[PDB]
This record gives C-alpha cells, sequence and structure tokens, in this order.
C-alpha cells in the first residue's frame, strides 16, 4: 500500500491511497501486460472469527461475496481549519493506517507540532485483537513502565506507516513532510 | 485546541516549503512527475493521476494498475468528495472459496494464488476523477509513466531491498514476473536499470484508447486469459462490469476542525472520526505527546473502535453500516466514560458496542 498527497496553486487538494495489498501483491503479472495482480481478496473475512494477514477479523458484513468490495482500512484524510483545507495526509499500514493518521491529526491539532515534527514523531497502536499496545522505538523507558503498570501489554515492534503530508497555511504557503520510515521518498514543490 | 505551528527555525524537524504547488509521495521520481505536471498547468487531480500512473511503474511494490484504492478530493471552493476504486470480488466468488477440505482458511489461496485477486479498479478510479475533476486528457498524465516504463529508470535502495525481501517470495515463482524483475538469477540490484516494455505497451494503449483498454480492450483479454489458464476467476464480464464509485466522505468535527476521510468500503474514516470524538472529551494538549496518560487514553479509545470495526463494517452496497451511530458524539461520550486513566480494560471485556440508543 502507498499514499501520496497533492495541493496545487489554486488551493485544490487530493489525497490518494492505493495498493495491491501486500508488497507486489500476488507477484503474478497478467500475461504480457506487465501488470502485477493484487491479492486484495485476503481483506475479506475468510471465516468468521479468523484473522487475516493484518490480524483483522469479521463476520457477515465483510464476508466474501460476488461483486463485493472487501473492507479496507485505507484513510486518505483532509482536515479543515477556519474553513480552509489545512492538512492533507494518509498512510499505508493495513490495520495501523487508522491509528497512524489519527496520530498525525492529534499531533497537529492537540500538540501543535509542525507537519515534519508530527511526521517524525514515534507511533503507538492498539487494534483490540491481538490485545497489545504496539510501539515503535522512541518512547521514554519511564513512560513505557507506567503504561505496563496501567495494564497495557507493551510490545516494541517494527516501524509503522509512511505518511506523505502537506499542511496549508492560511496565506497559501505550503509545508510538507515525507516519512523518514521510507527510504527514497520525497516531498517537493515550487 | 492550542495554537497551530507551521514550523520555525528552532525546531528539530523542518517541513519542505513551497509557495505554489506541492507533492508528497513515497518515490522521488513520482513526486517530481507530479511537480512537473503542476508546473505545466495541471490541477491537483491532474497531478494526482500522473503520480498514480508514475508509481505504477517506479513503485511496483504498491503503485499499480492491477490493484485498487481510494481518493479524497477537496476543491478550492470547499466541495469535498470521495472516489471508491476498490477492487470487486469476481462474479464467481463464493463465501467459502478460501477454506480447505477441513473448513479452515488457506492463506496461500488468498495471498499467492490466482484466486487472491479482485477485479482491479485503479484505472477506472483515475479516469472517473480525471474526467470530472481534472483538466488534462488522459494521454498527457500517462505519458511520464509511459516513458519511465519504455526507457527504464535506475533501481534505488527502496526497490532493490523490497525486491530482495518481499519479491523473492513470489516474483520468481511466475515466468512472466521473473522475466521482468529478476536478472541473472537474482532480483535487480541497486544501480541496475529496470525497463518494463510490456507495461509500456499497456500504458500506451490506455493513453490512446482510454480506460476501456483495461476493462474491455487488449489488457482485459490478457487478464482474463491469465486467470482462465491458471485457475483464476476474473473474467471479461467482471472487468466489463467494474465501476469506480463517487461516495460522500465520512466526516466529523474535532475541537472546531472538520475532518474528512473515506467512507465504507473503507473503515478508516468512521473510526478516525469515532476515536477523535472520544478523545475530544479529554484535554489531550494538557497531557502532551509521549505522556503515559495521553497514550493510555488513546490506547483504550482505540480498543472500542476496532471492536466495532469487526462487527459493523462492510461494503455499503451489500450491508447497511451504522455510520451515524458510530460517529455519534453521545456514543463516543459513553465510551469515554469507560476510560480509566490508570487501568486498562482487557480486550476480553470489550465487545462491539450497543448502538440502538444512538440510531
Amino acid at each position: 500500500t502507498t499514499h501520496y498527497s497533492v495541493v496545487d496553486k489554486d488551493g485544490n487538494a487530493v489525497a490518494v491511497t492505493y495498493t495491491l495489498n501486500t508488497t507486489f501483491g500476488t507477484g503474478i503479472v497478467a500475461g504480457e501486460s506487465g501488470i502485477l495482480l493484487n491479492n486484495q481478496m485476503d481483506d475479506f473475512s475468510a471465516k468468521p472469527g479468523v484473522p487475516n494477514v493484518y490480524g483483522l477479523v469479521g463476520g457477515d458484513a465483510n464476508a466474501v461475496g460476488p461483486n463485493k468490495r472487501p473492507l479496507s482500512s485505507m484513510s486518505p484524510t483532509i482536515v479543515v481549519k477556519d474553513g480552509k483545507t489545512w492538512l492533507v495526509t494518509g498512510s499505508p499500514g493495513g490495520s495501523r493506517i487508522i491509528t497512524t493518521v489519527l496520530q498525525m491529526v492529534v499531533n497537529s491539532i492537540d500538540y501543535g507540532l509542525n507537519v515534519a515534527e508530527a511526521t517524525n514523531a514515534p507511533r503507538f497502536h492498539h487494534q483490540w485483537l491481538p490485545d497489545e499496545l504496539r510501539v515503535e522505538k522512541g518512547f521514554s523507558p519511564d513512560t513505557l513502565k507506567l503504561l505496563e503498570a496501567k495494564g497495557q501489554k507493551v510490545a516494541l515492534k517494527e516501524a509503522m506507516g509512511s505518511t506523505q503530508s502537506i499542511m496549508v497555511g492560511p496565506d497559501g504557503e505550503l509545508y510538507g513532510a515525507s516519512d523518514p520510515r521510507s527510504v527514497d521518498d520525497l516531498t517537493a514543490g515550487y | 485546541a492550542p495554537p497551530v505551528s507551521y514550523g520555525v527555525e528552532e525546531d528539530v524537524f523542518h517541513p519542505v516549503r513551497a509557495k505554489q504547488g506541492m507533492v508528497a509521495s513515497v518515490d522521488a521520481t513520482a513526486t517530481q512527475v507530479g511537480v512537473d505536471i503542476l508546473k505545466e498547468g495541471g490541477n491537483a487531480v491532474d497531478a494526482a493521476v500522473a503520480v498514480g500512473y508514475a508509481l505504477a511503474v517506479t513503485h511496483p511494490q504498491a503503485g499499480n494498475l492491477g490493484g485498487g484504492g481510494f481518493m479524497l478530493i477537496r476543491s478550492k471552493n470547499g466541495n469535498t468528495t470521495a472516489i471508491d476504486f476498490r477492487e470487486m470480488a469476481p462474479a464467481k466468488a463464493t463465501r467459502d472459496m478460501f477454506l480447505d477440505d477441513q473448513g479452515n482458511p488457506d492463506s496461500k489461496k488468498s495471498l499467492t494464488s490466482h484466486l487472491a485477486s479482485g477485479t482491479p479498479g485503479t484505472v477506472a478510479g483515475f479516469s472517473l476523477a480525471l474526467d470530472k475533476y481534472g483538466t488534462m486528457p488522459l494521454n498527457k498524465v500517462v505519458q511520464p509513466a509511459f516513458k519511465l516504463a519504455r526507457d527504464g529508470f535506475i533501481v534505488n535502495d527502496a526497490l532493490a531491498d523490497d525486491l530482495k525481501t518481499y519479491g523473492s517470495e513470489v516474483l520468481p515463482n511466475h515466468e512472466n514476473s521473473k522475466a521482468i524483475f529478476w536478472k541473472e538469477g537474482e532480483p535487480l540490484k541497486k544501480g541496475d536499470t529496470l525497463v518494463q516494455a510490456n507495461l509500456a505497451k499497456s500504458l500506451e494503449m490506455i493513453a490512446e484508447n482510454g480506460p476501456d483498454e483495461f476493462y474491455k480492450g487488449t489488457i482485459a483479454e490478457q487478464i482474463a486469459q491469465e486467470m482462465q489458464k491458471n485457475g483464476g476467476l476474473i473474467t471479461k464480464e467482471d472487468l466489463a462490469a467494474y465501476k469506480a464509485v463517487e461516495r460522500t466522505p465520512i466526516s466529523g468535527d474535532y475541537r472546531g476542525y472538520q475532518v474528512y476521510s473515506m467512507p465504507p468500503p473503507s473503515s478508516g474514516g468512521i473510526h478516525i472520526v469515532q476515536i477523535l470524538n472520544i478523545l475530544e472529551n479529554f484535554d489531550m494538549k494538557k497531557y502532551g505527546f509521549g505522556s503515559a496518560d495521553a497514550m493510555q487514553i488513546m490506547a483504550e479509545a482505540e480498543k472500542y473502535a476496532y471492536a466495532d470495526r469487526s462487527e459493523y463494517l462492510g461494503d455499503p452496497d451489500f450491508v447497511k453500516v451504522p455510520w451515524q451511530a458510530l460517529t455519534n458524539k453521545a456514543y463516543a461520550k459513553s465510551i469515554a466514560d469507560q476510560i480509566d486513566i490508570n487501568k486498562a480494560k482487557p480486550s476480553s471485556e470489550i465487545r462491539p458496542g450497543k448502538l440502538a440508543p444512538y440510531e
């Protein structure tokens, strides 16, 4: 999965998140078309109560069905401030997309972090099942001990997501940030 | 909510600044394609479609023509809309198609076999958007990607590492795939040039004949054949029946800010709004980033949201999603009252909430 954001000189904005699902999808190219094929069918609940590749679970609502669109967690998002487009973001990460975008919004609104600060800040996540508070490196050992004391099952794991965001000043100035978690990414303008 | 910060010289991390247009993506080359398009006069949608096609060439890991996704568009005039171009299960798809003889899900079938594919919507999604909200003809936004495919580009660290790590698990297991991404028995390495002649042909035909090339043309034929000859389900009828769909965005209000995100078939928008609704009841600013309390509150809020996700979310065209109740501030308040700043509630004691009193 991958996400990208765009804002033009007129103030129009677009946030796109698209995917093949897993990296390279099935790895199957369709004949001589050169096009790789997705393995999006795994996003369906294969059997009630049985988790998929991302640990997500479902029932009848997300059950496999003809012509049905499998449930996705992709969240291209746009936040408005004082009536104007202010934050354009999104990210890959399957189940973690929700919490990653959530943190971008909270970091921006509640903590007053500039878009780059919000982007480079460490991330944590909890998706009910499994029952663990997943965290990246970057949080204070002291802080982490409190969480476990509170009853959280802290689990230090792999970096989460790849936000590609743009914050728009009321005067039209554009501020962007590419996730450090993705080598070779880039935010550029003119 | 405290005052916002666009960034100052004293910060540790600095955003990239621009006065006219900007593009943020996972790939330097794709980002530059987007910027060139804006410089040439195209709008955000035009640049977005160009970037999408470029990534389908330079970031085969996820950029694609054979996958699907979502797009959120907000016009300078405030009109905000969502484009659903998520894949559709084939007409022959069956509820238990991924269960083995013992009734247990076979991950191999839903991840690596020809049965794992849904009918692609990316091409349809980009055209629906370009036609209605763009200003440039398809051929112009596709051209940059076409050249990258035809003339090739240099494999960088990201692509080389991904081909080696994830590619090794599936790419060499298919002759046509191996012929493109593998070289001298190994995955392409950094510094090598990746030329994708077949993809260039597909792109050229789409730029020339429009989206019908993919859904009814030579490309559709190539997909249907690949399926028919290898136990797949996607047929020409499936491709001919695919349609991207413009939907109303899911949105909410958080401390005076309005948040717009994707609606079902995506679960993202609803739960982001729901969680924000929960957090609104707490003075997050006060606790601050990295504080045990802030993390405690958000961790708990999240549990309740994912619990509901597992129960009420699905393709809106097949099931009715209680989005109003899920994004109801009263419901969020009831969840917030259950949050103990000093003790976490086990996921075992948490179940999909009762929405009746909020519908």
